[PDB]
RNA sequence: GGCACCUCGAUGUCGGCUCAUCGCAUCCUGGGGCUGUAGUCGGUCCCAAGGGUUGGGCUGUUCGCCCAUUAAAGCGGUACGCGAGCUGGGUUCAGAACGUCGUGAGACAGUUCGGUCCCUAUCCGUCGCGGGCGCAGGAAAUUUGAGAGGAGCUGUCCUUAGUACGAGAGGACCGGGAUGGACGCACCGCUGGUGUACCAGUUGUUCUGCCAAGGGCAUCGCUGGGUAGCUAUGUGCGGACGGGAUAAGUGCUGAAAGCAUCUAAGCAUGAAGCCCCCCUCAAGAUGAGAUUUCCCAUUCCGCAAGGAAGUAAGAUCCCUGAAAGAUGAUCAGGUUGAUAGGUCUGAGGUGGAAGUGUGGCGACACAUGGAGCUGACAGAUACUAAUCGAUCGAGGACUUAAC
């Protein structure tokens, strides 16, 4: 896909920090409520890390007011401003789907600091 | 993504506990329902203290869905639990408060007053 | 699925018209032959362009 | 895609592993033309594993090649010959190790046959 | 009406200006050459026989070599007319390279569909499956032909069969970006056909 | 219902699941005339089959009732459409009961429980794909489109407007603007689904002499993810913008009947109808078309008619295969070569391999190291296999006219 790679390069976002699939990074996202853009911080654990250049995405997730939220973020979207990895975490796998059902302290066991 | 005969737990202080769906108001027509859709519904269960009582037939607007909602930005949202707020005729919610996160998809619709009661919007 | 009637000899032979197998292609061997169909080792000398492998 | 041969998928692994071992001792084998085409893809990869000489690579050969005796008196394992004989013989060459000449159809069921041998 | 037909290679996502995600199809498009120019007073109709993807002489037939000789061009593969070009448009033999298409133009797309192979009616026509339980042997099968009175199957009655490989129009697709240096087209929305298949890029009807 | 002309050496009943199509006395949408039509919303009679025609509860049911909807949830024909497609729930076999009738044996458009629905497609039919010959010489191509099919439905909101109207209450016609439903056509790059020669973890037993590290089997042993391909519940698009003659209507000039009068003369207006615009198959449209570019005008017989043997353009047999595919066919190719496999470099997937060292009593953990493993996805590389060859294939019929 060398030609396909040539197109994606123009929209490539090298500014984004490198990170492991298992961590509590905090994506910033402007929201056009109209007219001013609010900045909603959203901490959570990433799970999926699908490949495919610009099409790459990751699934940050967070419990909120007793209920979880699954807000996927594409890796190279313009809407992201900055990403801060508050904590690193050891992971025996790559697809941590199971943790969402394991409320609540059990989820923290996979969230061990590194 | 919600089919007919799909129980949906209450998200507001209507006094109801769980609320089964009846039929989507959209078209002849659509069976599926994302967020912001209005659906007539039955109250299968309710808390003893509240205006709502079991077996009542009242419309309710969807607030949360297990299915991943789509946006033009490409961002997706899928809550751990499905939810709806009870509403009759005028779209002001019967619930004094709305528990949990609320989808922003309601905001594009003139449903904005409901959004104001939300503790947080995602 | 029981047929209503016996087939005529005409229709039968007409069905027989396409049933016949086609003749395989053949070529003379560079070494001796004869002959050898294309892209397969001869059962005779066993030569293959033109190496002798058995 | 990969050919099925109609065999059960569990059988398919053993069916390939058996042919890879029999080629080691016999150096050459005649089988059906279609199975022969499938055969070259598996065996040549095994030869690549023997190139590095790595101890980890030898264990990978055990996953496929079975523990059958090769040459008499020498008592070499079927795995061992690849690391001692075939590897040195193809240190220069890179791929194309297994030519497969076609052969006439078998009388017993019309099945086409093909010779398989290293080169 | 212009149409630089060319093979697609791979699907891509492309965002610009607005933050919304826009699906995009790559197209090889350029270069193309006018092998011939039809005339209504002689050939009976207005058309231009554009070619695509030049190839070595070894694959070219002798009569094909003569057809391009008038075009002052090397022998080339597929050829298609595009009624109705605005004559005189271009001089004979002139090259074309994506210059016509702007990002704002709406563009119809036509091409051979990807082969699904021989298939059942449910895929071929979307017919509902029969019950899988309650002792019913019936499922997947197309069902009754219809009325007994005609004593014949109605023509055009749906039956399972091979699908795909037929040319299929997809109207009103929109271009996203233009890359003339790489001869790339970037049309929004799905474009029908197998990977690396030829694809026409005719101008959309307006308005 | 009546009659007993089809069938009692077999026409398998009812209601559904399946797919339909047809006819209008048109449920809705579009066109209107009259209203006890203020507006809004209706009533009625005329145009109109183009399209759309509901999800459940009760009952074997049709029907009907009820609930929630919808622009509307119209009827009927097609062996009360379809069982060599399916369902046996209802009646319509043999068992058993209740109630009633009969001395009994049994019976009951009275009811209840259980109860083998057989069949390899010959022909005509239809959905797809080839092999032949023809198309007055052989070919490679590109297409004209006689004809044929598909598509054909609509909801809301934002404006003009809170204006026209109405005491108020209510609330438009028309012209524009955005967003959905139902359905249809396509593609995976997102969302995912699957993914049996991909990766990892793990159980029992057995096999590699024992360790470490693996193999076989147990549904792929099980479990967690997933390339490609295949896919919708995902995405993108579709019914748009307009003409031609009209239907019911609305008419304009004017006569037969000096006035009058849509018509008898003559000119208009006028609909999701019809014809095209839109998309698709199509010159076996034996009416066999048209245009572009190639091969040449042979060699042998027979005075003639006509027939053979080679060849040119080109194609095939065979072979590497897939963007194709049941088999043919189609397309990419056949050694001045990337067609497939392999080999290298990547992408993606699964993710800290083996070995070694260190910490710990052990079990394990850490380091070496985003390592290792990689089935179909890419980029190059003749390293292998697409050998060597063979076969098919035209010498342009006779007339008339213009030259």
């Amino acid at each position: 896909q060398k030609l396909i790679e040539d197109i994606t390069k123009e929209q490539l976002r090298t500014d984004l920090p490198a990170f492991r699939p298992g961590d509590t990074l905090r994506v910033h996202v402007k929201v056009v409520e109209g007219n001013r853009e609010r900045i909603q911080i959203f901490e959570g654990v990433v799970i999926k890390r699908r490949g495919g250049g610009i099409s790459e995405t990751f699934t940050v997730r967070k419990i909120s007011y007793g209920v979880g939220v699954e807000r996927t973020f594409p890796v190279h979207t313009p809407k992201i401003a900055k990403i801060e990895v508050v904590r690193y975490g050891k992971v025996r796998r790559a697809k941590l789907y199971y943790l969402r059902e394991l409320r609540g302290k059990a989820a923290r066991i996979k969230e061990i600091r590194r | 993504m919600i089919q007919q005969e799909t129980r949906l737990k209450v998200a507001d202080n209507s006094g109801a506990r769980e609320v089964l769906t009846i039929k989507v108001l959209g078209g002849s027509g659509r069976k599926t329902a994302n967020i912001g859709d209005v659906i007539v519904c039955t109250v299968k269960q309710a808390t003893p203290g509240g205006v709502v009582k079991k077996g009542e037939v009242v419309k309710a607007v969807i607030v949360r869905t297990k299915s991943g909602a789509r946006r033009s930005d490409g961002s997706y949202i899928s809550f751990d639990e499905n939810a709806c707020v009870i509403i009759r005729d005028d779209k002001s919610p019967r619930g004094t408060r709305i528990f949990g996160p609320v989808a922003r998809e309601l905001r594009e619709n003139n449903f904005m007053k409901i959004v104001s009661l939300a503790p947080e919007v995602i | 699925a029981v047929p209503f009637r016996r087939t005529s000899k005409m229709k039968k032979r007409l069905r027989r018209t396409h049933f016949k197998l086609n003749v395989p292609g053949m070529t003379e061997c560079p070494s001796c032959g004869e002959m050898k169909l294309s892209h397969r080792v001869c059962k005779a000398c066993g030569s293959y362009n033109g190496k002798d492998i058995n | 895609s990969y050919r099925k041969l109609g065999r059960t998928s569990a059988q398919r692994k053993a069916m390939l592993r058996d042919l890879t071992t029999d080629l080691i001792i016999n150096e050459r084998i005649e089988t059906t033309e279609t199975r022969a085409k499938e055969l070259r893809s598996v065996v040549e990869k095994m030869i690549t594993l023997g190139k590095r000489g790595d101890l980890h690579a030898r264990r990978q050969a055990a996953a496929y090649i079975r523990n059958e005796v090769a040459n008499e008196e020498n008592n070499q394992d079927a795995l061992q010959k690849l690391f001692s004989d075939i590897a040195t013989r193809y240190e220069e060459r890179q791929g194309g190790y297994t030519r497969i000449m076609k052969l006439g159809p078998r009388r017993g069921d019309g099945a086409p046959m093909a010779i398989i041998e290293l080169v | 009406t212009k149409g630089i037909l060319g093979r697609k290679i791979g699907m891509t996502q492309v965002f610009a200006e607005n933050g919304d995600l826009i699906p995009v199809t790559v197209i090889e498009a350029a270069p193309n050459v006018v092998l011939q120019k039809k005339t209504a007073e002689n050939d009976g109709y207005e058309a231009i026989q554009l070619g695509f993807d030049d190839k070595r002489e070894k694959l070219s037939n002798k009569p094909e070599k003569g057809h391009v000789a008038k075009a002052e061009t090397a022998p080339k593969r597929f050829v298609k007319e595009l009624r109705g070009v605005e004559m005189d448009a271009y001089e004979v033999g002139q090259e074309v390279k994506v210059e016509i298409f702007s990002a704002g133009e709406i563009v119809d797309v036509t091409g051979v569909s990807k082969g699904k192979g021989f298939q059942g009616a449910i895929k071929r026509h979307g017919q509902s499956r029969g019950p899988m339980s309650h002792g019913s042997r019936y499922h997947r099968r197309p069902g009754s032909m219809g009325p007994v009175d005609p004593n014949r199957v109605f023509k055009g009655k749906l039956l399972p069969g091979r699908m795909g490989g037929e040319q299929i129009t997809v109207q009103n697709l929109e271009i996203v970006k233009v890359d003339a240096e790489r001869n790339l087209l970037l049309i929004k929305g799905n474009v029908p056909g197998a990977k690396k298949s030829l694809i026409t890029v005719k101008s959309a009807v307006k308005s």
